[PDB]
């Protein structure tokens, strides 16, 4: 009824809120086995502290009655106990549903996640794992950029919380190496990895192989979702890291950024590891269906922008590294070919090669 | 083919990777594919770069099962005879234990047919006599 969320409408701290989410949650429960929109965005509105006429006033603002609010919800999400209905509430919480506070809503789930990593909530955090992977590439990149500039550029310890949280949970990782590498796009200079995250990656390559190992087997994969529903291989983001090593003094005076070549190689390296573990889970045994691993007809786009992003000075000034760079184009080539992760045959990157730098690596990948 | 060439290309490129990390030398021959049971020499040379308790386990797996499916190269009985060495005496050295716990990390039925091929090698009667005491003791069922 309207008198339970006009009791609910009074104050920014107030428990009437997580005692409704409480009841909706029991419901869903309840009629999950014979299994509303507006509960979910109504109670996202007042979590979001927009109230429920769509041109009234802030439900009233945030102060610390929001802090309290948020870790009342965090203490609920942690004791929970249920993964389906932490699920749902993540998803419905980090939805975009039109409201005025739409992605102030979703920037305040996104901080929440925070909040319950820093709280080792484990079974909140694979529940924020699952609805990122029901969520669009597009805005759970976004909260996931702004969680790791939050955090990342922060004092020392944020990195090793990411790193020990990764360590615990594989999904968890997976997830923001997928991030990561898409926000790492190699686009523009902010598309350079910043120090702490490039070193929390690097320093989290021992299990990578393993997590996404682990991220291919916690569920079979289904056709292509929408911009991508968080896939577990992002090789080419790291592939294309390892390339923009030179980009980094190339996007920017010119030389701002240009040690950076060793660490990103160092992580670049794993792939190996990571290309033994593919074939091993799928040529050697019978998960060698579909078109091997997560492909997606991305290669073509990436030789596309690594011939169009290579444009600045190639020549002379980063012939070395662009020949480095096509080293390990083709590497990762031989690697995807031998693992088959790339199940088209030859032509479909070789003629993409006639318009990138001519080296003998081009000749290597061509033999 | 031009196939001793992209060897050598590799050995350039490896002796290069030397100064720089590790991890970059290893990931370039890892992915080579295209002579690497007969390159598998430069791979075992790569192997012996790390010394590593882990690198030389790995070396010690890899090299072995490469021999066992290459027995023509000479380096494989170098090592076997490093080994038995190793084993007989100069423990003072990390990579002879390594070397001997390779060894020993194989089946006792590959372990003495290796001792058989080095007694058959070992002309001398001392050398010969000796290996295959070693063999014996370590393995009583030979």
């Amino acid at each position: 009824m309207s008198d339970i969320r006009h009791s609910l409408l009074r104050r920014d701290a107030l428990s009437a809120a997580k005692e409704v989410l409480y009841h909706l949650d029991i419901y869903f429960s309840s009629q999950l086995q014979s299994a509303d929109k507006g509960p979910v965005e109504l109670l996202e509105e007042f979590v979001f502290q927009v109230p429920k006429e769509r041109s009234a006033q802030p439900k009233r603002l945030n102060s610390l009655q929001e802090l309290q609010l948020l870790e009342i919800m965090c203490n609920y999400f942690q004791e929970q106990t249920k993964d389906s209905v932490r699920q749902i509430i993540f998803s419905s919480l980090f939805s975009p549903q039109g409201n005025k506070a739409d992605d102030s809503r979703m920037s305040l789930l996104g901080k929440l996640v925070s909040m319950a990593v820093a709280v080792c909530r484990i079974p909140v955090l694979e529940c924020a794992a699952s609805w990122l992977q029901r969520t669009p590439v597009v805005y759970c990149v976004r909260l996931a950029k702004a969680l790791v500039d939050d955090y990342c550029c922060l004092v020392p310890g944020s990195i090793q919380t990411l790193k020990q949280i990764f360590s615990a949970s594989p999904r968890f990782c997976c997830q923001f190496i997928t991030s990561v590498t898409a926000l790492y796009d190699l686009s523009s200079d902010d598309l350079i990895p910043p120090m702490d995250l490039l070193e929390m990656i690097v320093t989290w390559i021992f299990e990578d192989p393993r997590l996404i190992l682990i991220t291919f087997l916690n569920t079979p994969i289904a056709a292509n979702l929408p911009i991508g529903f968080l896939e577990l291989t992002p090789l080419v983001g790291l592939i294309r890291w390892c390339v923009k090593a030179p980009l980094a003094y190339k996007r920017k005076g010119v030389g701002m950024d240009r040690d950076s070549h060793l660490l990103y190689s160092k992580l670049h390296l794993s792939v190996l590891q990571v290309l033994m573990t593919l074939q091993l889970h799928l040529t050697e045994k019978n998960l060698y269906g579909r078109l091997g691993l997560i492909l997606f007809d991305h290669m073509v786009p990436l030789v596309e922008e690594i011939n169009r992003l290579a444009d600045e000075l190639n020549p002379l000034n980063a012939s070395q590294e662009i020949e480095l760079s096509l080293d390990r184009l083709a590497q990762a080539l031989q690697v995807a070919m031998a693992s088959g992760a790339l199940l088209c045959t030859r032509d479909d990157l070789r003629t993409l090669c006639s318009r990138l730098p001519h080296n003998n690596l081009l000749q290597l990948v061509i033999s | 083919m031009s196939a001793q060439g992209d060897c050598e290309f590799l050995v350039q490129r490896a002796r290069e990777l030397v100064p720089q990390d590790l991890w970059a030398a290893k990931a370039w021959l890892i992915t080579a594919r295209s002579l690497y049971p007969a390159d598998f020499n430069i791979q075992y040379e790569m192997y012996t770069i790390e010394r590593n308790a882990e690198r030389t386990a790995t070396a010690g797996r890899l090299l072995y099962d490469m021999f066992v499916n290459f027995p023509d190269q000479p380096v494989v009985w170098r090592e076997i005879s490093i080994i038995t060495s190793a084993l007989r005496n100069d423990s003072q050295d990390k990579q002879t234990q390594f070397l001997r716990s390779l060894f020993e990390t194989l089946p006792g039925r590959v372990q003495c047919e290796m001792l058989l091929k080095v007694t058959e090698q070992c002309f001398n009667t001392l050398e010969r006599s000796e290996m295959l005491l070693l063999l014996l003791r370590r393995f009583p069922e030979t």
